[PDB]
RNA sequence: GCUGCAGUUAAAAAGCUCGUAGUUGGAUCUUGUGGAGGGUUCCCCGCCCCUUGCCUCUCGGCGCCGGCCCGAAGCGUUUACUUUGAAAAAAUUAGAGUGUUCAAAGCAGGCCCGAGCCGCCUGGAUACCGCAGCUAGGAAUAAUGGAAUAGGACCGCGGUUCUAUUUUGUUGG
RNA sequence: GACGACCCAUUCGAACGUCUGCCCUAUCAACUUUCGAUGGUAGUCGCCGUGCCUACCAUGGUGACCACGGGUGACGGGGAAUCAGGGUUCGAUUCCGGAGAGGGAGCCUGAGAAACGGCUACCACAUCCAAGGAAGGCAGCAGGCGCGCAAAUUACCCACUC
């Protein structure tokens, strides 16, 4: 929040300036920086805290430099121990045709989560589009979070 | 424990029709066991029915006539498509001139042969002859 | 008795049979590849070899005879055997230290009849075949 | 190894609609590269040799194409391999007769004769749009034509006339309900009906819903789909059996019935 | 041996009991009269209580003398299943036509005077193409879900904080 | 008219990536990890995305729904034999995709090659010599030796197909 140059060097968002003309603000002042975020097309919706917020990721959709194409998949929120990516599990069953019976199988993929997504917990449901190859293992960037369908976060007030 | 209700009503009724006894309870009743004995009794194999309100899933009494020859449950409620449903009467009918196999499907409970004018396919939930 | 029977089994199915093949005894000795291995032709239907020693093996009773045999070593593999020589006087056609073809005797590794041991026989000596040696078509050349 | 492009074509890898016997030979003739898709063109010696019958081996195809009697849209054409193909016109001016190529109703292309005011333009289809430097806007057609300064009207998926001895345009007809197409691609190939309904998908392919003369209903991908006329009138002449795909039973009974093939 | 085997005595049930993964899991939540095709009641319209379950806009044609109506769209809790579209090399296999002298094959071939016809007619079909992905109907069966530390809804009110910067004649305030 | 050249768009492709699909084995139960293993920030290199590689930082990633390891007389697919219904076995082989020119490695030219009817060196074979030196690669078509139960002529022609 209050600080985000935690790097060696400067983090800013490419294509937003900031004037050293017409300077004065008196006694308050005003947001030096303007934000950059765009619309993801695919009937989805730009999160609030992409828009009001001040974090620096150049993989995010909203506010980064990836382009959303090809196959929209969905999972369950599993693993999120590394720092912004997580592990997400899918499960199917896979027909045998010399008995007339099905097997119960799994993958798991690495996808890439922004901030602007801050509430996630493990057994959530989240929807994910591919990328370009964004790191060796990661292809796909979430676009949506639920909990629908499902017992609620604590008490069932929630 | 009792993993499915509709394979006691039919074991019943064919243990109940080789002593020669003229009526039988089948207990509990469920919708689908009331769907199954409808198409038996329309075709003509079974009397007429009736059913005991006791609060607890209830209790069907039936009228047995002596035509019935078998009846019968297919456990896995295999899916039949109209192109495979010729190789299931091959295996389970006696004649092609009698006998019916009982399919669920979206149009409703139904007869094989209702299913082909229809044009529906659905699962197997057994058979009569 | 018991076998399972629900729409998901498929795994317990396949895996369970996969395991009970192994079993059979025809099935074990054509996928473990000892069979392979220890038999004196390396998978063919005949073999070349030369003539060691001239031999009479007795007979197994409830009857009584002196079968007419030879020991052979093989020329790929240096192995030893032992093969029957059919019809009557055709031993004085062999001689010693030359090639014979020879064949399976008709039980895929198995002795056959009286003859204790023996699983093979001669079917062509010095590039001619017993069968025209026998009915007089042809002679050993020298 | 595969250490750059390939050159040859085997004789049973060519494509179906050209109808290559399987025994005279082990290759094809590789069509050369050109304004068609390999898989979509009519090879010129096909055309000559095996259709229109002028020759009875490629040593005779040859030695016609190198005398100059051969143009396609009106440019003389001396390769024995160029890819002619749909909408194309051949002129052969010394036999007095020309040619255009369209589908035949069972997905091959028809021998089609036209009277020689009719040889004077084609029909293109609109793949492209852009403006280039100076602001001056841009068109490109499904046969590789560039055009400067086009009406500002034309869309894409439109169909537009071109004159041949200027490669101008003259006149457009628009993509929207109710105008007469042909089909280009698929099962439905060689097809002519009315556009009734388009549906759209944002991601992957929109799909077309087309109805025939005699009152059928058929559909394919938007790719598919060639506009050729204004409501309910063609702009161009139409081949014998004029796109109606009659079925087996049908094809059986006037065999029968009118006798032809000399019965 | 899935369809489809066997385990008292012929080969074969762990000495006995608990238990995580795996497989399997009880009952229950909207129907009969009327019309067409067909019968002598049931499958398509419209109805006891809901029939696309709702809804009211706005860019966009229809019906008529502005206003009120009827086709998109938000979409119907999420999937399997089933039926239908689309899109998938050829050869091989199946299958239609055709007296290679018959057949296996092949993709041909057939009419007419004489040669004065400067020729004419006609074929090179069609089906199948698991699974996985795409698509539009059906809603039985099998999964799955909502308000108990009350929230749905009314053209319903109120405090407070952020805020696009439209409508005004414009550039600035 | 012929030939030529910078830049767009075409055609023929090539390269990299997505989802689902595999024979036997536990007398293979835990495995990977600055000797880059999983991820983050900046850069180098490259036709371009990317731990592709370098510096700094974090402590990750896969497995009983069989990972990791070993075997295969294992090139994959279209397909083939046998077959009431369901299956079992096979596919080096004329079409399509991949790999390789005795074994490993390096590189020139070019739009395209890490090419072998191109080049440089080591390793294994081996030919000629005036002993100083020089030259080499049939898993192309014929033909030969060796192997083994086991496989054709050192013929004629660009007439046809390309």
């Amino acid at each position: 929040m209050a600080d985000i140059q935690t790097e060696r060097a400067y983090q800013k968002q490419p294509t937003i300036f900031q004037n050293k003309k017409r300077v004065l603000l008196g006694e308050t002042g005003k947001e030096k920086l303007p934000r950059y975020y765009k619309n993801i097309g695919l009937g989805f919706k730009t999160p609030k805290e992409a828009i009001e917020g001040t974090y620096i990721d150049k993989k995010c959709p909203f506010t980064g430099n990836v382009s959303i194409r090809g196959r929209i998949l969905s999972g369950v929120v599993t693993k999120m121990k590394m720092q912004r990516t997580i592990v997400i599990r899918r499960d199917y069953l896979h027909y045998i045709r010399k008995y007339n019976r099905f097997e119960k199988r799994h993958k798991n993929m690495s996808v890439h989560l922004s901030p602007c997504f801050r509430d996630v917990q493990i057994g959530d449901i989240v929807t994910v589009g591919e990328c370009r190859p964004l790191s060796k293992t990661v292809r796909f960037n979430v676009l949506k979070v639920t909990k629908a369908a499902g017992t609620k976060k604590q008490f069932q007030k929630f | 424990v009792r993993m499915n209700v509709l394979a006691d009503a039919l074991k019943s009724i064919n243990n109940a029709e080789k002593r020669g006894k003229r009526q039988v309870l089948i207990r509990p009743c469920s919708k689908v066991i009331v769907r199954f004995l409808t198409v038996m009794m329309k075709h003509g194999y079974i009397g007429e029915f009736e059913i005991i309100d006791d609060h607890r899933a209830g209790k069907i009494v039936v009228n047995l006539t002596g035509r019935l020859n078998k009846c019968g449950v297919i456990s896995p409620r295999f899916d039949v498509q109209l192109k495979d449903l010729e190789k299931w009467q091959n295996n389970l009918l006696p004649s092609r001139q009698f006998g019916f196999i009982v399919l669920t499907t979206s149009a409703g409970i139904m007869d094989h042969e209702e299913a082909r004018r229809k044009h529906t396919g659905g699962k197997i939930l057994g058979f009569f002859f | 008795m018991g076998k399972c029977r629900g729409l998901r089994t498929a795994r317990k199915l396949r895996s369970h049979r996969r395991d009970q093949k192994w079993h059979d005894k025809q099935y074990k000795k054509a996928h473990l590849g000892t069979a392979l291995k220890a038999n004196p032709f390396g998978g063919a239907s005949h073999a070349k070899g030369i003539v060691l020693e001239k031999v009479g093996v007795e007979a197994k009773q409830p009857n009584s005879a002196i079968r007419k045999c030879v020991r052979v070593q093989l020329i790929k593999n240096g192995k030893k055997i032992t093969a029957f020589v059919p019809n009557d006087g055709c031993l004085n056609f062999i001689e010693e230290n030359d090639e014979v073809l020879v064949a399976g005797f008709g039980r895929k590794g198995h002795a056959v009849g009286d003859i204790p041991g023996v699983r093979f026989k001669v079917v062509k000596v010095a590039n001619v075949s017993l069968l025209a040696l026998y009915k007089g078509k042809k002679e050993r050349p020298r | 190894m595969a250490r750059g492009p390939k050159k040859h074509l085997k004789r049973v890898a060519a494509p179906k609609h050209w109808m290559l016997d399987k025994l005279t030979s082990v290759f094809a003739p590789r069509p050369s590269t050109g304004p068609h898709k390999l898989r979509e063109c009519l090879p010129l010696i096909i055309f000559l040799r095996n259709k229109l019958k002028y020759a009875l081996t490629g040593d005779e195809v040859k030695k016609i194409c190198m005398q100059r009697f051969i143009k396609i849209d009106g440019k003389v054409r001396a390769d024995i391999t160029y890819p002619a193909g749909f909408m194309d016109v051949i002129s052969i001016d010394k036999t007095g007769e020309n040619f255009r190529l369209i589908y035949d109703t069972k997905g091959r292309f028809a021998v089609h004769r036209i009277t020689p005011e009719e040889a004077k333009y084609k029909l293109c289809k609109v793949r492209k749009i852009f403006v280039g430097t100076k602001g001056i806007p841009h068109l490109v057609t499904h046969d590789a034509r560039t055009i400067r300064y086009p009406d500002p009207l034309i869309k894409m998926n439109d169909t537009i006339q071109i004159d041949l001895e200027t490669g101008k345009i003259t006149d457009f007809i628009k993509f929207d309900t109710g105008n007469l197409c042909m089909v280009t691609g698929g099962a439905n190939l060689g097809r002519i009906g009315v556009i009734t309904n388009r549906e759209r998908h944002p991601g992957s392919f929109d799909v077309v819903h087309v109805k025939d003369a005699n009152g059928n209903s058929f559909a394919t991908r938007l790719s598919n789909i060639f506009v050729i006329g204004k409501g309910n009138k063609p702009w161009i002449s139409l081949p014998r059996g004029k796109g109606i795909r009659l079925t087996i039973a049908e094809e059986r009974d006037k065999r029968l019935a009118a006798k032809q093939s000399s019965g």
